[PDB]
């Protein structure tokens, strides 16, 4: 577990990029494979029900065609108690997910150390595949809870502390280990390892000593939060303090063409949307950039225990992008999401089937969707 | 020269603590700052000399791991610092934190290596001559302006535009640049060290092939002890200095977070045997990045226009790392958090972003006093968007800056991966007439955020068309 | 945490009143292009505090829609205030207990960093 | 409210359960485990007499030690282990304030050789906390239903002693003291009262939507009470809440000693049109505070008499 | 003595507060390590141990009594301060009094919301 | 360098001021000869020039009449870029001011000691003159950054730290060299010596321990901050939190 990270000379570049399943995620944020994406969040927002539908999206690729079309897992469990685990892995195995994953637990009871060498324990379970062509998704669940729990070690050994104990290399704790879930180049592989650190936000603040020491790392931080959540806002992702980082690359060019507004149109929107409120006599008609940030809101919200696949979620959000729902009232829009699937399984069976050909938005479909939601 | 005693430059490992190696020499004890061989190796590990514990143990820090190290391993006296090969001869490639080869093309053939820990340039060595040099970007070359050796900064509250900065400044000037160029990653992302080789072969920079290299790449990482991100910052400055002195050139140096520098010592301070200080940190960080950034400069013999940047822990300018920085930067940058949810980026501040060549006589009159014109309306407007009329505008006292916020937002080059915005630029040139207009009143009315994602006057009716209102 | 509460107050007022603030001029606009033929020689020949000092003064349309007409400006101008001398003056408190923050923010961190070391450091 | 509360909890479950119950007073006051003694006669759970008792009681408080403190919470788990296991019940838990557990180590580390951490404390918490809580669970021979207490210091959930605790409870319920002013009590708080138990699935689609709602409203509502409007409410925008948070200020048993409120309780029974209404709209308008210190809507109108408003 | 004897008994303990200052210099020069704002981690224990002998006696043991008011600063306003809590944390009821209004003639000051008997009814006779 | 101040009997009273030449300063806030003044302000916000224009105006005097009616200058550099440096003495050396100067330099590389030392040496340097008839300005650039500077050399002896590292004796650090520049009486030499300890505003805090340690000690503080300059209000004097102190005494009648 102590190995040291590759290096520029194997690695290459996030591309192919890996699929959550999670709607507002990919679409809004999307992981590229071989990255490192930080999940923080605070108490209850979601940060493992995400990761862990990101693990549950892998299903039908597991057993199909493409072999570099798939992913292995490894769940990662800091802290959490013991029937929390058993809750995800009887939970895992009833969507067959746990039939591709490995999951470790260094579970509250286990001593301070093991909740340390855990990550470095999963870590290189990945570097199996990231070192033979196949590719895998590690999480390491509460990397947060193993800093409460490297200080102790150390303390112990009469290291003296620094930052809130934490042992000064509080930073080579957490930047060599997410350091090795890289990209990897043909020559050397062409293999994965993509990592997503969860993070336990206090209050809100993602600038904490430690959230610092990790977000100061990573590459591409999906914020969630608490204070939104059960206002429907769920995920809950707040932009302007979340970002992809490794840029376009990531999103394909199905995203590239209908996701290329979606997340920066709410980069300043969060200013109009933090103003609207009041208006009244301003500029009349710049109710536009208004009016898509909360109907489309009702639709960048993901939320349950199902992944909408990559072409389905080319289904739904373009339709926004694309202002035809648009006016209507929102409310209704949830069953818009639900139903155009059941009504796109049931008689649109080739739409989807142009982005498994084409790989994009078809100029055709564009028109026969446009008729589906007109 | 490298060369010890007629007795044992040999000692022997007497303690391993992480990052801290203690050895034991009976015949010939190496000074300080000697870079230390340890025998018994599969690769190469060395241990720089920190202190003379007495009872004849020096005290090192590790370059590199220490795994599987043990006490009683053999550790040779090279007799000399850590030393790099310096030359043209390095150009094109990739060295480590000790001038290993890690760009993989094999043995970095030059005819000397330079001790990394160098005599900073004496008081009659430097050079009072300031001449201005443009980059074509607004807050940061007309606001707070550049110059020739001078050091820039870039305060970053992590993830807040410090690095895309960078690159940025490597488009506009690296590229065009006569004369060499360096970069000292240190600390940061293996990702960016990546994609930067990958993008100066790309764009030719550096070439695999002829010999037209023209920049240095030094990398010392994240994946690393501090001890190597202690040093990678000296090594890529090694280099740096090599060029300007004994080949005498106007060398460009970029950093990516120089301040690495000092986790270092935070990471290594207390577990060599000292009292902590300022939020733990060290009795040191003062001349630490003193005697470092004081080598960085320009001289009788050559010039170094550097190019830095200054992370900002848990987001507080108010670190002692960010701070004891600011003396040394010949112009500020301190990129806002808060400034980011406002899209508004570059995130420079319209406050803390100064500069020592700011003067009519190198800026402009006119340049310099509508800067001070267009700070001090924002001055009173930090205050009055939330003061007196409490948020909401309107109110009364029509007694402009949100459309001058928006003129220095120049979405520019690296940042096209997020919206197809390009290269906004263009050197000063049409400044003129625009940014005036704004404050004395002139063509200043444009329905608000009509003009936002943008910088020339130009384009408040090239886009008024775009979005037009009225009937 | 704790500043960080009443920094969402000033947050909270500012989407309502900061925006409110653009509709200030809105009002004027719906308003002149039509008030103006019957002004001058076309006929003859919080809330700020505008909407108060006539009132206080007690101690068929012709005057009724001339007055309200020229009297709507003077109304709404309450906005225009509401949003631009309620906000110019209430910012301040954006950088200044922002600006305290950072202040307690490395303070406890350079408070409890005490303690950690007033034991650690002290043995033998 | 933290043991005000857990007496209560005593009252509805306690009393009607089936099978056996324990409690664990550490760290706080020996006037409660007092009168919990004998309220626990005086209503038969604990009897003298015969031997048809179903509570335990492990106590180990204030008066005493820390090395007592330390572990009084763990006698009154080992207690109530060996029932679930080697005698299969699905038994009950209280323990009056379980990070005692760890005032107890704040008063022992460094005195042991130890070099402190967060506030001073102890480079252990985490695994404290940790190794001591799960144990207070199920299992394939077994259920404990526990109901634990954790205390505020200095009012700061940012202290790693209520933060660090949260990991391990099965629903959130932080009491806040700017609430007790506003007399809502319990305290709990629409933000930090979380569930790993609150999905359409088990509590109810309509219930956990509304639920959303109520936070929801409760979350721009949090801001507009200050943010926008300026305290002062009325400004604009009519677009329940104040309501609500009189509905769910339920006053119930152990709060009789100030004010004769009694028992406001019913299991779910009535909620059902109640709250609901206030969200939609539905026969939302009663003149403000006239509905606060209870919770049923049908005690709208039938308080609405008390205090009437018209001519 | 009284409380063992069948008799009542009043303390005041006019400033534990101060007594906080003062212990944790005690501790200190024996070099027991400090903790929080250097009081010797048994600040509770401190006032835990002392409060918890002014009780209530049972027929049954002598029908005696000890009433005890620990005094304390507040400083500003706070009365969660670390000691204040660790004594709040204990006692039951306790009156806050406050600097805050006094002067506004409002003597004794007691504010209600951040204040109680605890007892709950008991105290106060049918009367009140 | 580690001489004790004089004392009650030796001084006398700060008259016979001395001209910064800077309007803004002088008339408002003037500088009387023998006192110590303390020209706080944040990063980028005056506080070197208006020391600079404070010794360039000397020149007419170290050439003119009244021998009494001049002014030597002791310009001390602590922590600054020995470019910073050399940005001096070639710009004072342009005005000629450098004539009549000296200037020391405590810059960076120089090990935490010198940045130490270094006030204690220039203090040494006007005590000549102020011991002399003679007088004197002295200015120490940066106190704060020698803040900076001491705990470092102190925590090494292992000295317990304190406040925020600072050695306990940062006030005997700072009290005992200001106490330095006194007003010397007619019956002792007349001669004087000014200081103008120069000090780094944390965004606009004033009262940070040193800045406490230091304004409780000096009698008149310039308060330069950097949240105006820009807005054109420069030097940018806060009134209600700057002094004169030594009071009218100082402004001539004219003033
Ligand atoms: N799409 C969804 N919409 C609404 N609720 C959901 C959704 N998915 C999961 N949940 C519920 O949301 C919560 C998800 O977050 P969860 O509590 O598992 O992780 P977390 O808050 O990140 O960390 P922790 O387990 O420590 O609380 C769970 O309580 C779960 O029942
Ligand atoms: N009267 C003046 N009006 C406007 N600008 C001036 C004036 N005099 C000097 N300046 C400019 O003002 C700045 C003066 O302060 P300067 O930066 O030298 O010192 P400081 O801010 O007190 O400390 P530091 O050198 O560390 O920044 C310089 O950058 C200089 O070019
Ligand atoms: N010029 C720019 N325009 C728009 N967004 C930017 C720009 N520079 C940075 N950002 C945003 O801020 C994030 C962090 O910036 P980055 O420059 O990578 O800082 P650093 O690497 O120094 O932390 C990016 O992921 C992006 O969302
Ligand atoms: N249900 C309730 N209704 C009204 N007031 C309450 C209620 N529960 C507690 N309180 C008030 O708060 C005080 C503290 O509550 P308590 O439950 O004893 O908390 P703890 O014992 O956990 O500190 C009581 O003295 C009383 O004034
Ligand atoms: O993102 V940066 O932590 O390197 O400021
Ligand atoms: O009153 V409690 O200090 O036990 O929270
Ligand atoms: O520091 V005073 O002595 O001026 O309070
Ligand atoms: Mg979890
Ligand atoms: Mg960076
Ligand atoms: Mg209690
Ligand atoms: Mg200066």
């Amino acid at each position: 577990v102590g190995l040291k990270a590759p290096g520029i000379i194997p690695r290459i570049s996030v591309r192919e990029p890996m699929q959550t399943g999670i709607k507002a995620v990919d679409s809004l944020v999307p992981i590229g494979r071989g990255q490192r994406e930080l999940i923080i969040g605070d108490r209850q927002t979601g940060k493992t029900s995400i990761a862990i539908d990101t693990i549950i999206n892998q299903k039908r690729f597991n057993d199909g065609t493409d072999e570099k079309k798939k992913l292995y897992c490894i769940y990662v469990a800091i802290g959490q108690k013991r029937s929390t685990v058993a809750q995800l892995v009887k939970r895992l195995t009833d969507a067959d997910a746990m039939k591709y994953t490995i999951v470790v637990s260094a579970t509250a009871s286990d001593a301070a150390p093991l909740q340390y060498l855990a990550p470095y324990s999963g870590c290189s379970m990945g570097e199996y595949f990231r070192d033979n062509g196949k590719h895998a998704l590690i999480i390491y669940d509460d990397l947060s809870k193993q800093a409460v729990a490297y200080r102790q070690m150390s303390l112990l050994l009469r290291r003296p502390p620094g930052r809130e104990a934490y042992p000064g290399d509080v930073f080579y704790l957490h930047s060599r280990l997410l350091e090795r879930a890289a990209k990897m180049n043909d020559s050397f592989g062409g293999g994965s390892l993509t990592a997503l650190p969860v993070i336990e936000t206090q209050a809100g603040d993602v600038s904490a000593y430690i959230p610092t020491n990790v977000i100061s790392i990573t590459d591409g931080q999906i914020f969630l939060e608490t204070e939104l959540f059960y206002k429907g806002i769920r995920p809950a992702i707040n932009v302007g303090l979340s970002v992809s980082r490794v840029g376009s690359a990531a999103q394909t060019r199905a995203m590239k063409q209908v996701a290329g507004t979606m997340k920066l149109e709410l980069a300043q929107y969060r200013e109009v949307a933090a103003f609207a409120q009041f208006g009244s006599d301003l500029d009349a008609a710049t109710q536009q950039l208004l009016s898509r940030g909360v109907r489309l809101t009702e639709l960048l919200k993901q939320g349950q225990y199902s992944p909408m696949a990559i072409e389905e979620q080319v289904a739904v959000i373009y339709a926004g992008v694309r202002g035809y729902l648009d006016k209507l009232e929102p409310s209704k829009i949830t069953k818009f999401e639900s139903a155009f699937l059941s009504h796109v399984v049931s008689q649109h069976q080739s739409l989807l089937g142009n982005i498994r050909s084409d790989g994009k938005i078809s100029e055709q479909s564009d028109a026969k969707l446009k008729e589906i939601v007109t | 020269s490298a060369a010890p005693k007629a007795g044992t430059a040999t000692g022997q490992i007497v303690a391993v603590i992480g990052a801290v190696v203690d050895v034991q020499f009976d015949e010939g004890l190496p000074p300080i700052l000697n870079a230390l061989e340890v025998q018994g190796r599969e690769s190469r590990l060395v241990l720089e000399v920190a202190q003379h514990l007495g009872e004849s143990t020096v005290r090192t820090i590790a370059m590199d791991g220490t795994e599987g190290l043990v006490r009683g391993q053999k550790v040779l006296d090279s007799g000399a610092p850590i030393k790099i090969p310096v030359g043209p001869e390095t150009l094109g490639r990739i060295m480590n934190v000790i001038g290993e080869p890690i760009d993989e093309r094999g043995p970095i053939k030059t005819k000397q290596f330079a001790p990394i820990h160098a005599e900073a340039p004496e008081f009659i060595e430097m050079s009072v001559e300031q001449e201005i040099l443009v980059t074509g970007i607004k807050v940061v070359d007309l606001l707070a302006p550049y110059a020739k050796g001078g050091k820039i900064g870039l305060f970053g509250g992590a993830g807040v535009g410090k690095t895309v900065l960078i690159m940025e400044l490597i488009n506009n000037v690296a590229k065009a640049h006569g004369g060499y160029s360096v970069f000292a990653g240190v600390g940061e992302r293996t990702r960016e060290g990546n994609d930067l080789y990958h993008e100066m072969i790309e764009s030719g920079v550096i070439n695999l092939k002829d010999a037209t290299s023209k920049v240095a790449l030094v990398y010392g990482q994240m994946n690393e002890p501090p001890g190597a991100r202690a040093r990678v910052a000296l090594t890529g400055l090694t280099v740096a200095e090599y060029f300007r002195d004994q080949e005498g050139q106007d060398v460009l140096l970029f950093i990516d977070n120089i301040f690495r520098f000092t986790q270092a010592g935070s990471e290594v301070s207390a577990l060599l045997g000292r009292i902590p200080s300022a939020v733990g940190y060290q009795p040191t960080l003062a001349t630490d990045m003193g005697t470092m950034q004081e080598r960085i400069t320009t001289t009788k013999k050559g010039s170094i226009t550097s190019v830095q940047a200054i992370y900002v822990p848990a987001d507080d300018l108010t670190d002692p790392a960010p701070a004891t920085t600011f003396a040394h930067l010949d112009a500020t940058t301190v990129l806002s958090r808060a400034i980011a949810e406002l899209g508004i980026y570059p995130a420079v501040d319209p406050l803390d972003s100064t500069s020592r060549i700011m003067d009519p006589n190198i800026v402009g009159s006119e340049h310099y006093d509508v800067a001070r014109g267009v700070q001090k309306i924002l001055q009173d407007y930090k205050s009055l968007q939330d003061i007196i009329a409490i948020l909401g505008m309107d109110e009364l006292s029509e007694e402009r800056a949100r459309k001058i916020q928006r003129f220095l937002s120049q979405p520019f080059q690296v940042a096209e991966v997020f919206t197809g915005h390009m290269g906004k630029l263009v050197p000063l040139k049409e400044t003129i007439k625009g940014f005036q207009q704004i404050l004395a009143g002139d063509y200043d009315h444009l329905p608000e955020q009509a003009f936002y994602m943008v910088g020339p006057i130009e384009e408040a009716v090239a886009k008024a068309d775009k979005l037009a209102e009225e009937h | 945490k704790d500043i960080t509460r009443r920094l969402k107050s000033i947050k909270n007022i500012q989407k309502i009143t900061k925006s409110m603030k653009m509709v200030a001029a809105a009002k004027y606009a719906r308003a002149e292009r039509e008030l103006k033929p019957a002004r001058v020689y076309g006929t003859g020949s919080l809330c700020g505090a505008i909407h108060s000092s006539v009132a206080k003064q007690m101690k068929l349309a012709n005057i009724i829609y001339y007055s309200l007409k020229e009297s709507t400006t003077s109304e709404q101008s309450a906005r225009m205030t509401a949003m631009d001398n309620a906000s110019k003056n209430a910012s301040d408190m954006i950088d200044k207990l922002t600006l305290t923050f950072n202040r307690t923010r490395q303070a406890v961190i350079t408070k409890e960093l005490i303690e950690i070391i007033s034991g650690a450091a002290a043995l033998d």
